[PDB]
């Protein structure tokens, strides 16, 4: 769940 | 009866991000919109009842609601998600909706802006009449 967001593919 | 049914409709699925000259206070770097549509202007309002995009919970008022067309978010953010989209139809049997899980990812800085296009095929075997004139007015 936690941390689910990113940057790249 | 003798005869039977298989309607097939096509759904569109996007999104655009670009990096923004100048962040915003909150630290957002990117600009970005997703969307749900018809191929080539098909007007999927006469089987969409609404689409649904639930935003990552960091989000004010995370669920999007899109009653009528254009079905599409439009935010500032800092990454990308994995982000539910429903897309509920105009009829009273099964399916009620589908879901599908898209995969809204944002470059790093210094690379190409995101511009990606997703295509889904739906069937439905047998629909009622009402909601199979639906589906063929798109």
């Amino acid at each position: 769940g936690k941390g689910g967001k990113g940057l790249g593919k | 009866m003798a005869s039977s049914c298989a309607v097939q409709v096509k759904l569109e699925l996007g999104h655009r991000a670009q990096v923004r000259k100048k962040p915003t206070v909150e630290g957002f770097t990117h600009d970005w919109m997703v969307f749900v549509r018809g191929p080539e202007h098909s007007n999927i309002q006469h089987f969409v009842e609404k689409v649904v995009f639930h935003l990552h919970e960091s989000f004010p008022r995370p669920k999007r609601v899109c009653k009528d067309p254009p079905y599409k978010v439009e935010e500032s953010g800092y990454a990308g998600f994995i982000l539910p989209i429903e897309v509920y139809f105009k009829n009273k049997e099964e399916p009620r909706k589908v879901r599908f899980d898209y995969d809204l990812f944002l470059h790093l800085e210094g690379h190409p802006p995101v511009n990606h296009l997703r295509c889904e095929k739906l069937t439905f075997n047998n629909p009622t009449e009402d909601f199979r004139r639906k589906l063929l007015k798109a």
